[PDB]
RNA sequence: UAGAGGUACUUAUUUCCAAACUUCGAACCUCCUUGUUAGGCAUUUACCUAACUGGAAAUGCUUAAAUGAAUUAGCGUUACAAGUGGGCUCUGACCGGUAAGCGGUCAUGGCGAAAUGGGAUGAACCAUACGUCUGAAUAAGGUGCCGAAAUGUACUAUCACUGAUACCAUAAAGGGAGUCCAUGUAUAUACUAGGGCCCCGAAAAUGAAUGGCGCAUAUAGUACUACCGAUCUCAG
RNA sequence: AGCUCAGUGAGGACAGAAAUCUCACGUUGAGGAUAAGGCCAAAAGCUCAAUUUACUGUGCCUUUUUGUACUAGGAUCAGUUACGAAAGUAAGGCCUAACGAUCCCUAAAUAGCCUCAGGUGCGUGAGGAUUGGGGUGACAGACAAGUUACCUCCGGGACAACUGGCUUGUGGCUGCUAAGAGAUCAAAUCAACGCAGCUUUUUGAUUCUUCGAUGUCGGCUCUUCCUAUCCUAGUGAUGUACAA
RNA sequence: GAAGCGGCCACACCCGGCUGGCAACAUCCAGCUCCACUCCGAACCUGGAAAUUAAGCAGUCGCGGGCCACAUCAGUACUGGGCUGGGCGACUUCCCGGGAACGUGCGGUGCUUGCUU
């Protein structure tokens, strides 16, 4: 019957990758270059943007590198984008952009440093902007990207991110397929934009509302100042317990119980 | 012809007649070390004597 | 301790008892000052070396060594080397250990037995 | 057939333990170091790039230089008849922070906390050092499980 | 081994890289004007032998091939050694 | 031919095995280590009886084949290839060489070319076996009694308290039987862990 | 090596191995630290940082409290020059060799360049390393006589043209109702687990050497005192 | 930047132990120019695409200082390019071998920097400083075939032939065991396969003694010694009837 | 409790069962532009939201394989000193020191850095 492959010896033998490798979340020959700054410079943080975009949320993150673990400065994520306009689609690529103004103008006026770096940047007596890197992570680096959505958000923000490279940008793209599924098929708008029917938004509001949204996020950026954490973390324990408790574990004694009693059928008790 | 290629049979012995510490004058090595770091170094001393 | 364990071989130790320190100072004993091996012959030695320390005469001197006081180490450098010849009866093998029917390592408490005729 | 070749006789000083493998954790580019600071060379056998020499694995020196990937490192072999010093250049994944003098710096601050609480309270100080393993005082012992050991009959068993 | 016969390469006088003509550098055969030379003409005349040594016992069979990197913005060649080597080609491609 | 066996007896290196580097070398003269009954039980030969070597030392591999070839044609002469098994624990490994010399260059280029096979012995290894029956224990003393007179040295004829081959003795064996800890094999005991 | 269980392979086992195998891993080694350590203050910089009433580095000021293992010891530095560049060896570790008073390495010691005493005799082993003398008590080693000192006291073995003190001057596998001591069983007796000492195994050429004479309680082990004995030790 | 290899397992027209296709498991056993050993899995492997950092210039460090060099490698500074969205990476090949003095010649400068001693000389020509190449494998680097029995000299027991010594593989001699020969029957007599010794009457091995010389093979002649006894003296066994 | 970001990198891995989805993660639905398949909207990319916890994920169970921990294993193996100890030898008593491994027995099977609803 061939090879059993998996014996005591291949197990035995078997280094693990990390944790985050298994999980299959980081890259760490990206993480090791990320993170490492010259040793001239010594205890010096640098800071890197981090946009990781689930299904439904586009989060975005600034984050510090330490050796207890990562710290998150500033944080901006795309379920906030009601309060400011963006009702639906917030995974949209417009939706993207507008995440990367939140982490720019909230990171700058946390920092004080509002009155200085309104628009992008593009050299002596003037101050020097913020070094804020790219942690893409896993998703692809091409073209038209999301990723680099979130990008031009945080640079039409503020924050200097080195680069080489205003349509998909206030909701075109989604705009115009839309209309190919509305003038045609029909059946297929019901499918495909239920929601958007249900506010309703509409084709032509897309342009429309994105603008006013960059006009807001500009205006009231900062928001959400709650104190004392700990009794916030307290509520959303209670807030978000499941109706049906996970299976807890069973002691030492009730499991010999239950040894036995299987033990029993077969013969030979009890001991373990 | 063939006589004895080596021996270490008394090296110990005369290593140990006198295994003198030799001491080190300064820890920085100016000719190694980065240019950048001295460079800046000059200019802290020059500076400040004026 | 560990230090004499290397030296084992070479050595015969053990612990003395009040009148055998005593008997050792009064005959033998002599001050180690400024590296002349002087005889100890009057008080007045050892009163100049360690009267500083509080120790005046050579009661004084023999009590800082059999209670180990706090300044034994300058008693103890005070104090030259001792020169004993060998013994009246012999002993037998120098080559063995005394526990193993010889001379050498440690011997406890009869080590005075040894010293009363080395002396 | 002897040779004076660059890793030559390293078949397990380069070799990597075992279920270490791979790449070290980027935690380790993250550290720092100062001029001055006491660091231990032990070498990771995977990154090739700005190695030291076989000889000083397991070796402590003092930092002296500091540069964007790597540490100047001066550390004192033994040639001959004398203790000559060597200026070592080594990357910083083969170098990590000793901890030769944390006993020392432990004491000194512990002294000044004794020292100054002394005073506080003062009353009036008595003066802590270290001291060898000493010979124990008298005291009494009442056990009361005593077995009795002897040498049984000798049997083969086999 | 083969070599391209035009490269990018640093001009030494330009100070910065500008594509440059490659080709096999000249063994140039001996003056007799030379100073070197003069003194062994004058030193073989006479009697008593040739006078200075010729290598006998020359083993090995190979030669560093230096290439002439011939500048087009600078005009100036400026030579590149590569390793030794036992034939050497063009890129055809 | 042979040197005799006084050469090659103590040990004057590291062992010398047959690999990639040793290349030139004859088997040696042990081919079957096993004779008798070999596919028996634990239960049907429980009575067993060694020969142990009391010297460290080389054994040649023709010393092991004199010694199974004697042990077996006794064996076979009185009770007749049914109650008893034979087994021979050295297995020889090392492998000796020669200088050779047989006008001549010797002790220049010293190294020798391999000779023949050996077994490298430790103070009490035993290097024999025969398990069998209660009626035929005094056939297998009188057996490795001939067996001993092949080997080199002084070497004990010794009735082990031990069952078959297995490290268990007759005390043991009915205790753990009669738990059902142990289980059999078919040849020797298997133990069970509980696990 | 050799069986069993599955569909020659294969899942668990087993006999037994590796200087150029390693999933564990000692002893012996090796390297660093052990007095100044915590700060605070403000000048310098063309360097670093998004920023300076920051970082990094060196210049000074100064706020506290003490000399914070053992044992030993003065430490640092320079100049000029001799001889040498055949080594040998005990005890352990090791490579090659059937082995060698053989060849090639390693660690401490020794000889070479180290007397004296002891091993009868010996470069190397043991005690110990030395001015010229006079004593005492010892070391190694010895105490029938040669030969200075007990054929000492107490306790066990031994008959043999035999035995007799490290290095060492050779003897093995294998036998013995020789004698003494002895393990387990069976019925004073039969059967043996063995151990010492003694015997056999044990044959070379000038006549021959426990050093000799000789001994048989001057042989083989064990214990405890007395005693002789070095240029060591101690006293003058 | 993307992907995962070797292999095993099952499948799939012709299709077979091996063609191409598919899923599953797959800690790296494949592959990384080659020796051997390390090292490596969203890579250092394989594939695709764009490229020339296999670049220029001076110090520094390690191998190695009881001997400083060259080779090889390493960390920088000062430039400049390549590639990437970027942090960054690149100073050849994953890491350990792949190579070389003076003198002389020779090449590098759009044709440059200094000198040609009476000219702050004018063409040609030559000579310098700085950086590579041409080469020495006996690889710190002379330019080099034999023979001597016609031989000479200096020395060497630092080194052979020769006696002795140590050693005993080889030669010779003897034990222990028996697996059988011996009609039958292991031990009257032989004795395997094994194992343990002795001998210095063979030949080796070694280089301690002898090279300012112990006269070297055999025979002839005379002495003495050893026994591992062929005969003679005396004894025991037997497949010892007698004799041999 | 869930999610992005991580630290030590199997007490976290690997096989197989069971119990949960308010939001969140995910499967999933669709293919027009950005761009993607040396073929394929499977992947990658973009725009969704109908219905599900079946899978991933989370918690938990197994006289589970492995991994980790303690105790035995064992004063064994080996080893540093010392003897005018023994032994033809090979090796090895003893005195002053240090001291494993495999195996077996019982236990366990991730602990929380900074931000968010």
């Amino acid at each position: 019957s061939a090879k059993l492959v998996k014996n005591a010896g291949y197990f035995s033998r078997f280094q693990t990758k990390f944790r985050r490798r298994r999980e299959a979340k980081t890259d760490y020959v990206q993480r090791t270059q990320l993170i490492q700054q010259d040793k001239t410079k010594y205890g010096a943080a640098k800071y890197r943007l981090v946009a990781r975009i689930t299904n439904t949320k586009v989060i975005a993150q600034i984050v510090v590198a330490e050796l207890t673990g990562d710290k998150t400065v500033c944080q901006a994520l795309s379920t906030e984008l009601p309060k400011y306009g963006i009702k639906l689609g917030l995974s949209n690529y417009p939706a993207a952009y507008a995440t990367g103004l939140l982490v720019a103008r909230r990171f700058l006026t946390q920092m004080k440093l509002a009155d200085v770096f309104k628009t992008e940047i593009t050299d002596e007596e003037n101050r020097r902007p913020f070094k804020v890197i790219l942690d893409v992570g896993l998703a692809r680096t091409t073209t038209g990207a999301k990723v680099f959505a979130v990008m031009k958000g945080a640079v039409d923000g503020g924050l200097f991110i080195p680069h080489n490279v205003q349509y998909y940008i206030l909701g075109g793209a989604v705009a115009d397929y839309m209309r190919k599924l509305k003038k045609e098929s029909e059946e297929k708008y019901n499918k495909q934009f239920s929601r958007y029917v249900k506010a309703g938004i509409t084709a032509d509001n897309l342009e429309k509302i994105y603008k006013d949204a960059h006009a807001a996020i500009r205006k009231n950026p900062a928001a959400t100042v709650i104190a004392d954490k700990k009794k916030h973390a307290e509520e959303m324990k209670q807030k978000h317990a499941p109706k049906k408790p996970q299976t807890k574990k069973l002691s030492f004694e009730e499991k010999r119980k239950i040894l036995n009693e299987h033990l029993v059928a077969a013969g030979l008790p009890p001991r373990k | 012809a063939k006589r004895s290629n080596t021996s270490a049979h008394n090296r110990s012995h005369q290593h140990h007649r006198n295994i003198h510490k030799c001491v080190v004058k300064k820890l920085w090595f100016e000719k190694g070390m980065n240019a950048k770091f001295l460079r800046n170094a000059r200019y802290a001393k020059a500076g400040q004597n004026k | 301790i560990e230090m004499l364990k290397r030296v084992t071989p070479q050595v015969a130790f053990g612990y003395p008892s009040v009148d055998m320190v005593r008997k050792l100072i009064y005959k033998l004993g002599t001050a180690n000052l400024n590296g002349q091996r002087i005889p100890i012959a009057d008080n007045q030695i050892i009163k100049v070396a360690l009267g500083h320390l509080c120790i005046e005469s050579v009661e004084d001197l023999a009590h800082e060594i059999y209670t180990v006081g706090p300044n034994f180490a300058a008693a103890n450098r005070f104090l030259a080397v001792f020169k004993l010849h060998a013994p009246k009866g012999g002993y037998k093998k120098i080559n063995r250990a005394y526990v193993e029917g010889g001379d050498y390592g440690n011997r406890e408490h009869l080590i005075d037995e040894l010293i009363e005729r080395m002396i | 057939g002897h040779t004076e070749g660059l890793r030559h006789a390293t078949r397990y000083l380069f070799a990597r333990k075992f279920r270490k493998h791979g790449a070290p954790a980027p935690s380790i580019t993250l550290r720092t170091f100062r001029i001055g600071d006491i660091v231990d060379i032990k070498v990771n056998g995977a990154l090739h790039s700005g190695m030291p020499n076989r000889v000083y694995h397991g070796a402590t020196g003092i930092v002296w230089n500091v540069s964007p990937h790597a540490v100047g490192i001066l550390v004192k072999r033994r040639v001959n008849n004398h203790i000559a010093p060597k200026r070592i250049y080594v990357r910083t994944e083969h170098v990590f922070p000793s901890k030769s003098k944390n006993d020392f710096v432990a004491r000194c601050q512990a002294n000044l906390k004794a020292h100054e609480e002394a005073k506080k309270a003062g009353t009036k100080i008595a003066l802590p050092k270290r001291l060898p393993a000493q010979p124990r005082a008298s005291h009494v012992v009442k056990p009361e499980l005593i077995q009795t050991i002897t040498d049984a009959p000798f049997r083969e068993n086999w | 081994v083969h070599h391209p016969k035009t490269k990018k390469f640093f001009c030494k006088f330009c100070k910065k890289h500008t594509m440059c003509k490659v080709s096999q550098a000249s063994r140039g055969e001996e003056r007799h004007s030379a100073l070197g030379r003069r003194r062994y003409d004058r030193k073989q005349k006479g009697f008593g032998g040739r006078v200075k040594p010729i290598l006998r016992r020359s083993k090995k069979t190979s030669k560093k091939i230096s290439l002439r990197f011939t500048c087009q913005s600078c005009k100036k060649a400026t030579m590149y050694c590569l390793g030794r080597l036992r034939k050497f080609e063009w890129t055809v491609e | 031919g042979r040197r005799p066996a006084r050469c090659y007896r103590y040990i004057g290196n590291k062992p010398y095995p047959k690999s990639r580097f040793c290349r030139g070398v004859p088997d040696p003269r042990i081919i079957r280590y096993e004779t008798g009954t070999k596919t028996a039980h634990a239960k049907e030969l429980p009575i067993c009886c060694r020969l142990i070597l009391l010297e460290h030392e080389c054994v040649s591999s023709e010393a092991l084949e004199a010694a199974r070839v004697s042990s077996n044609r006794y064996m076979m002469k009185t009770m007749g290839k049914d109650g008893y098994h034979i087994k021979i624990n050295l297995h020889p490994f090392h492998v000796l060489r020669i200088n050779k010399m047989l006008l001549q260059t010797g002790m220049r280029h010293a190294f020798g070319k391999p000779e023949g096979l050996v077994a490298r012995a430790n103070y009490n290894s035993q290097i024999m076996t025969i398990r069998t029956t209660s009626a035929g224990l005094k056939h297998a003393l009188e057996a490795l009694r001939r067996a001993s007179f092949k080997f080199p040295g002084h070497s004990r004829v010794v009735i082990s308290n031990k069952v078959g081959f297995t490290p268990y003795t007759f005390e043991q064996f009915k205790e753990l039987q009669a738990n059902g800890q142990i289980v059999d094999c078919g040849n020797h005991v298997k133990r069970v862990y509980r696990r």
